């Protein structure tokens, strides 16, 4: 059961487990986080044969901290709201600024 | 009240083949499920929907089909609908019936269409209101497909019913559809639907009962596009690809009640277990719609009145026994349905089998996962492994073993069957 | 705050027999203090948003978390480890309490951990005091919980007999580990799984047992009268055993026991020792714990889904208020045995075992 | 009365399994039984049940075991008497008296029983109060109210 | 002795069609619930009487019985069917014996009583729309202010029972939804009870034992009452009675009389009915629905020694007096149909 | 005013359990209406001031008084007797109820007499109508009570066995009338007389039985556990028997039956048939009648002997209230037999007997 929206934009708010930073050091072919890293992560989520390496797990990355509680799977979720959350790339600057008037006097 | 009577046509003979070794003696739409002919399961479904005028296409055994209907309960004035039968060419393909339909100009308004025989208990009275509404503002609403929420690996979801739908989560409009085939590795659709749809939902959890709610134009449309043969691989595909011009279809995913179609060998078994298990209430033996004498017993055991249950015979769970049927001593039955007036020997072992009207089994017989048609006899010391299928009249000699899937027959086709005993390594008729 | 709140929390002593049951919950980290170690917060969320959180696993994860707290603790070297450490811990439970009331499996563990704090010698340095506590906790986990479970599993399996048909209710990971261990030793039997609204905790016991190849049946609690005729024994894992002999477990646990007694079937209670308590209740309303009433609004057979109940305004409708307790007290005369790691004891023999440990 | 040795025969001659149980072992038997059924030598105004000596013995076990207790009685056995306790019945012979001694010194053991003199001291009959009988089977139908036994009884004696 | 032994299934459809149409509606649960069964059972026999021709009375009581015997095997558990039949049978042989005597009394063969039976049948139909309206008034002798009350699931008879008291007395009731089968209507009832000024609280079915400790009375509506005073009631009611008796809490049953039936509960397993498991576990959990046994009964038997009071359209009566309501309403010849 | 009072009688449904029980009593002749017959006045005084007023003698004196009322009644010339006579009588009841609530015995008598007035033949005359129902009344006193008593005592004494130890409680004239019989028929037995506060009704039973030469034993209700070990049978006279089989008598009657059953003694209920009621009571609080609370202030072994106590100002001290219910109900599982004039019946068989008299077509 897969739902998918189209009128959705990124907000560039990502929160990562620590271990992913070592992946960024190794996998040099990652230029933009939003452009490259996220889809890289989502492919590995379900693609079976796409299991080049999970070694960047259980390597004493400290998730208990001696026996793993989160190994056989890598997860990644999304979250949506209703108002006041975007990022300027030109045309927003006119708008996000206008949106920035819940001020007073 | 009129309501254009609400018509409904039933496409029998459409899936007449896959039940091959038996359908040549009597058609699929009349063989028993839980000691009850299929079309009855379909009819009471139709009546549940408020249908008032039914037309049944027939090709194989159109006589004994109609003869049953004529003497059925549905030919009475108490019936809620007036069933008429229709004959056409043998091995009838969908649409070719629809084309023959409007050539008779007998479709008045919105109707339902069923390709085969269906067990179900979903009240469509809500689906039509769903259908007839969004149509009254967009006369290009053509077909409303009703489907059942389920698991991807559900026992009641096989290849033909295994499909992938893409629906507008707001208005429930199937914008893309494709069947699941070993090899079809990807799901591909032109993205221009995204520019016309905000919130889509890709679902592989459906069933596709193929109980579509068809509009008024559909038959005439099938005559305009004479190429369309299959309602799922020719019709809808043409609508989604804009072959048929500027028309929409909609999906109604039911989340409660039950719906499925008796179509394949790997479904008759499944659905039997699904109606024995009370999934299709009230359509259960305990209702006795045809004046049977069934009664629910614990662990899903169903018996009729006047049944010879020998002491020291052990009846396990999930089984069903018709009336006038005898069972020997030290015999064991489990997860098998049994037609009326059968006769089971002594010191036997049955499991996962299916027995029909008046069948005779000798002493010391072992059976499993086998279909035993009407009026067949088995000698003593025999044994039948899984997958076996025998037709009527067939009789097996004593001290014999029928291998798996070894379908038999009492007729003159290519199948290995022949009646008299012994009938495996010892051969009759060849 | 608490000065004014304590008057509020007392003004709630009026007509509603549930007026005293505290309903206040902190489900977010909004306005959270700073004294709070991360691993405590991650637990505070799990305490408030998880719903299949066994009474054991909480006490485990609580203590394991407490280890990290004490490890990462930095005592003010203007003092020593002993003084100003419970005060640090005390300021952690107050958060952890506000996210969900303390179980009985947790309080006694906390009540114990606070003692070993107060008794260790001052000669030890802080790095010595820590490493000591870490041992006592790890021992408390193995001796009082895990091993005790492994004993109960065996002893309970003994009274299982081939041909039995036993009844569990609402996923007690202890009584699952029995049934699981019961099939592996080859005991021939089958299971009845009684579930109930709102959070059908049963259909996960059905999942586990089925994934182990166990014959099982699934009926809601309103089918007890119909299904008890098949059952032969009843197995219950409790949240705690009171000192009167009563079994303090979840909702229908009483009706399970009561209906069984009125059908001559036994109510076997599996509960570890540390869940025992000196507390004693006459009714299932004095001490209890509330759940969100909105979870009743959902009609059909699913928790969080698209069921716009006809009561979704009960918070705003006058004279209509939903509620759902989540523990209830069953008298002894229905419970026939408590199987603890000290062996199979009569439920009424609880306070002796409590006074057994209190010799220290 | 020893009539048990006879009833088991009367059933066996019709292909009915039988297991004779000692008078002292009905309790152990209950959890196996699904329903207990007895005859009646007399029915009482209070819906009571005057029958053989052991009926009330197992009428209470059925209560304690929550298994239904049914009794069969013919209408020509409704008697117009009323006991207050399970003992208020007329004694043909004085029963259950004690010996008066004086300083005179004088597994299975089936041959060790009371003499024919001790037995005659023991009572012949026994009465079960109506709260222990789930229903009464009569030609007038199945009666269970134990106030409807009186209406029917009153309907007779007039 | 059913009807098919008398009239061929086809000619039944021409003589009395509504009968043949009712059996279909009766087995297919198109008409369920005892009330809906009752009223439709009566007015069907109305046309029957208005459509059969006969000479002697013994023709009817042998004919109307015969159709009833089939009208029961349609769906026997909906007991209100035979109860309307059994009451009609006495209605004629009373109107017979009264006329056969008042003609003998006129002294020093007229089967034109059909319109009297119709005037006698319609009488009992008008009694049905007068079931709660004369039951709701008994509350003010049982419900009192500040009391705490417990019920279970939708039961308009019990609903109207309380709301009448709520007119003047204010008090509190506790509702246990009849999961899984009485969930919808039960919630609605509480929402209605709130409007009437009743401190109503909705609880899970399992929360019953907890709150009973401080419950004054429990009120229950049944699906039928059997010849031993036992109760056939919608699912989950034994949980209430058993919890009540554990607290010496009085149990009260507010039921109409058309459900009072003389059939004796021999085997319970032939009484309870089993609905679809769809009401208990979703069809999606495919792994589970295959590997397990799932059952959803929607009736429940509670024995008669557990009810302390019966609120009926005739008044309050102990269970040990139900039989006198039978024999004053039925005839023992018509126990079996 | 009445509706204004009816508004008051509504607000008396508050937190207190006994909010609804009516305390309004008139113990004087102040402001009496005129349409009140003298013989009714003397009665209403006896009701509110007597204390050993058995539920039987009340119904008798009420009827014998009612004869004197009807005998002296005078219908207006423009109306027959039947029309506008209950109205007169109804104006008498409303007074009598304001002195002390109607017993169940008295009530059914009212319901019966009010009926025979309706069915009364209009084609008669006054002196025809009067002289008639005076016999109906005298017949009611004959068959329904006096004879019925004589049946009960004989029927009750039959189950008295030589060597018994009988236990009565709080002076039931019927229960006294049977023990005195059992004495005079030669039955060898002895009596236990359980009494209780506040108006020690038991002494007058002890007084009677002693003057008839009966071995008696006198203990307060607090000694039930101590004294039941000697008792073998329990005899109770009721104020009424409910339709569910319960027994509606004075206060301790419930404990007497309870403590007895937990010591395996039978509870024998001696009650007439006119005291049967079509109603039922789940608790001893919904339907009852209060006594003044002041009666248990004079704590001493007396009630008239004006020796005070500590609670004398209870009416003036907040959060303090004394009460004394006069009746409670006893579940039928504790009553063993009811001794109606139709013989020894089980208590549950009451409503049938009620429906038996409704044969009055």
């Amino acid at each position: 059961r897969v739902t998918l929206n189209t009128n959705l934009s990124d907000a560039h708010i990502f929160v990562f487990k620590h271990w992913v930073i070592d992946l960024i050091r190794e996998k040099e072919s990652i230029s933009s986080i939003r452009g490259d890293l996220i889809p890289y992560l989502v492919k590995c989520q379900y693609q079976k044969s796409f299991t080049v390496r999970e070694n960047i797990q259980r390597f004493l990355s400290s998730p208990s901290s001696q026996e793993i509680k989160i190994n056989a799977l890598i997860a990644k979720d999304g979250i949506i709201c209703s108002r006041a959350n975007n990022l300027p790339n030109y045309f927003e600057l006119n708008k996000c600024i206008a949106k920035l008037t819940p001020e007073q006097r | 009240k009129p309501k254009h009577a609400l018509q409904a046509i039933v496409l029998s003979d459409s899936y007449n083949y896959r039940f091959r070794p038996l359908t040549l003696d009597k058609p699929r739409c009349l063989l028993p499920l839980a000691n009850t002919p299929l079309i009855e399961y379909t009819f009471e479904f139709l009546a549940l929907a408020g249908v008032q005028e039914v037309y049944v296409f027939c090709c194989a055994h159109a006589g004994q089909i109609r003869e049953y209907i004529e003497k059925s309960k549905w030919n009475l004035p108490s019936s809620p609908f007036s069933v008429n039968t229709i004959v056409s060419r043998e091995s009838l393909s969908v649409g070719d019936a629809l084309r023959e339909l409007d050539s008779k100009q007998l479709i008045t308004s919105d109707f339902i269409l069923v390709s085969g025989d269906v067990v179900s208990n979903v009240p469509l009275n809500e689906v039509l209101k769903e259908h007839r509404k969004r149509r009254e503002d967009d006369k290009n609403a053509i077909m409303t497909m009703v489907v059942r929420e389920a698991s991807p690996f559900h026992r009641t979801r096989a290849r033909t019913e295994s499909s992938v739908f893409v629906i507008d989560k707001k208005t429930s409009q199937c914008v893309h559809y494709q069947a699941n085939e070993r090899g079809k590795h990807y799901v591909s659709m032109d993205p221009e639907i995204f520019n016309e749809h905000e919130e889509l939902e890709v679902r592989n959890d459906l069933i596709d009962c193929q109980i579509d709610i068809c509009s008024n134009d559909v038959p005439a449309l099938f005559t305009e596009n004479f190429d369309y043969q299959d309602i799922r691989k020719d019709f809808v595909y043409g609508v989604l690809t804009s072959d048929l011009l500027g028309k929409k279809i909609h999906c109604h995913v039911a989340k409660e009640n039950y719906a499925a179609r008796v179509r394949s060998l790997q479904t008759y078994d499944a659905i039997s277990k699904d109606v024995l298990s009370r999934w299709v209430y009230p359509f259960v033996p305990d209702s006795n719609l045809l004046n049977q004498t069934f009664s629910y017993q614990r662990h899903q055991i169903y018996k009729e009145e006047d049944v010879v249950l020998a002491r020291s015979c052990i009846i396990k769970a999930r089984t069903l026994i018709g009336a006038y049927t005898k069972v020997g001593d030290a015999s064991v039955v489990a997860n098998t349905i049994i037609g009326r007036n059968c006769t089971i020997g002594s010191n036997c072992s049955i499991d996962s089998a299916f027995l029909w009207e008046d069948v005779v089994i000798g002493d010391n017989c072992r059976i499993g996962k086998a279909i035993l048609a009407n009026s067949v006899k088995i000698g003593n010391n025999c044994s039948i492994e899984d997958g076996a299928i025998v037709a009527a009249g067939v009789v097996i000699g004593d001290n014999t073993i029928i291998e798996k899937n070894k379908r038999l027959t009492t007729f003159e086709s290519h199948s290995q069957g022949t009646l008299n005993d012994p009938s495996l390594v010892g051969i009759g008729g060849r | 705050d608490a000065n004014l709140q304590e008057k509020k929390i007392f003004e709630e002593k009026q007509v509603s027999i549930f007026s005293h049951l505290d309903w206040r919950r902190r489900r977010t980290t909004e306005n959270i203090p700073k004294d709070i170690h991360p691993a405590v917060i991650r637990l505070g969320l799990k305490l408030a948003n998880y719903k299949i959180f066994g009474s054991n696993q909480r006490c485990i994860d609580l203590l394991k978390t407490f280890k990290i707290v004490i490890q990462d603790y930095q005592t003010p070297y203007g003092t020593t480890l002993s003084r100003h450490l419970t005060t640090h811990i005390n300021s952690q439970i107050a958060y952890l309490v506000s996210t969900r009331p303390l179980s009985i499996s947790m309080g006694n563990a906390i009540r114990f951990l606070k003692l070993e704090i107060s008794v260790l010698d001052i000669d030890l340095t802080d790095d010595e005091g820590k490493e000591l506590l870490l041992e006592k906790i790890d021992s408390y986990i193995r001796d009082r919980i895990i091993i005790a479970g492994q004993v109960i599993v065996q002893a309970a399996t003994e009274k299982i007999q081939d041909g039995d048909v036993i009844l569990t209710y609402l996923h007690s990971s202890t009584v699952n580990d029995v049934l699981i261990h019961a099939k592996n030793v080859g005991k021939k039997f089958r299971v009845v799984v009684v579930d109930s609204r709102p959070e059908f905790e049963g259909r996960v016991c059905l999942k586990l047992l089925t994934e182990h190849g166990i014959e099982c049946t699934y009926v809601m609690i309103s089918a007890l009268s119909y299904i008890m005729q098949e059952v032969t024994k009843i197995f219950l894992g409790g949240h705690a055993m009171l000192s009167n002999g009563a079994l303090y477990s979840r909702a229908g646990t009483s009706l399970i026991s009561l209906l069984g007694h009125e059908s001559n079937v036994p109510v076997i209670a599996c509960c570890e020792s540390y869940k025992f308590t000196e507390r004693i209740q006459l009714d299932s309303l004095v001490y209890n714990e509330l759940a969100p009433g909105d979870q009743l609004v959902n009609m059909g057979v699913d928790d969080f889904e698209e069921k716009p109940g006809v009561l979704a305004n009960w918070k705003s409708v006058k004279n209509l208020k939903l509620l759902s307790l989540k523990y209830d007290v069953t008298p002894p005369r229905l419970i026939t045995v408590c199987v603890c790691e000290m062996g199979l004891l009569p439920s009424t023999s609880v306070p002796a075992i409590i006074n057994e440990f209190k010799q220290v | 009365s020893g009539s048990g040795c006879l009833m088991t025969r009367t059933l066996k001659n019709a292909c009915i399994p039988t297991c004779m149980v000692l008078d002292s072992a009905v309790s152990f038997t209950m959890n196996r039984v699904d329903l207990v059924l007895v005859g009646a030598e007399g029915v009482v105004e209070n819906g009571g049940l005057i029958n053989q000596i052991g009926t009330f013995q197992l009428a209470v076990f059925a209560k304690h075991a929550h298994k239904p207790f049914y009794a069969v009685a013919e209408s020509h056995k409704f008697v117009r008497m009323f006991p207050l306790s399970q003992y208020d019945i007329p004694f043909s012979r004085p029963i259950l008296e004690f010996d008066d001694p004086s300083p005179e010194t004088v597994a299975i053991h089936n041959e060790l029983i009371m003499n024919e003199e001790q037995i005659r001291n023991n009572p012949t009959l026994d009465v079960t109060p109506p709260e222990f009988v789930s229903g009464l089977i009569t030609d007038l139908g199945i009666i269970d109210s134990k106030s409807g036994v009186s209406e029917e009884l009153i309907k007779l004696y007039l | 002795g059913p009807i098919s032994e008398f009239m061929s299934t086809i000619n039944v459809e021409h003589t009395y069609p509504a009968v043949s149409s009712l059996i279909a509606d009766l087995k297919s649960r198109k008409v369920q619930g005892p009330f809906a069964v009752a009223v439709e059972t009566a007015l069907v026999m109305r046309q029957v009487i208005s459509q059969t021709r006969w000479s002697t009375v013994d023709q009817l009581i042998d004919t109307v019985r015969a159709v009833g015997s089939t009208l029961v095997k349609a769906q026997p558990t909906e007991f209100s069917c035979g109860n309307i039949i059994r009451r009609i049978l006495r209605l004629i042989r009373e109107e017979y014996q009264e006329l056969l005597k008042t003609a003998d009394e006129n002294e020093k063969g007229g089967m034109d009583m059909r319109a009297v039976i119709i005037s006698g049948i319609q009488d009992v139909i008008d009694e049905l729309d007068k079931i709660n309206t004369d039951i709701e008034v008994q509350s003010m002798d049982h419900l009192h202010s500040n009391e705490i009350i417990l019920t279970q699931g939708c039961s308009k008879t019990v609903e109207a029972f309380l709301r009448f008291a709520a007119k003047k007395r204010k008090f509190s009731v506790i509702v246990a939804e009849g999961f899984p089968n009485n969930q919808k209507g039960s919630h609605a009832m509480a929402k209605r009870l709130a409007q009437a000024g009743i401190d109503t609280t909705v609880i899970s079915d399992a929360t019953i034992f907890a709150i009973m400790s401080r419950v004054n009375k429990v009120i229950l509506g049944t699906h039928a009452i059997l010849g031993n005073g036992g109760l056939v009631t919608y699912s989950g009611a034994q949980l209430v009675a058993q919890a009540a008796r554990h607290h010496a809490t009085p149990v009260v049953v507010c039921s109409g009389i058309y459900k009072l039936s003389p059939v004796y509960p021999y085997d319970l397993e032939s009484i309870i009915q089993l609905s679809s498991p769809d009401k208990i576990m979703s069809f999606n959990e495919g792994d589970l629905i295959s590997r397990a046994e799932i059952l959803n009964p929607y009736y429940d038997y509670i024995p008669p020694d557990l009810v302390d009071l019966f609120i009926t359209n005739l008044g309050g009566y102990p269970p040990s007096y139900l039989y006198r309501i039978m024999n004053d309403t039925y005839d023992a010849s018509d126990t079996i149909l």
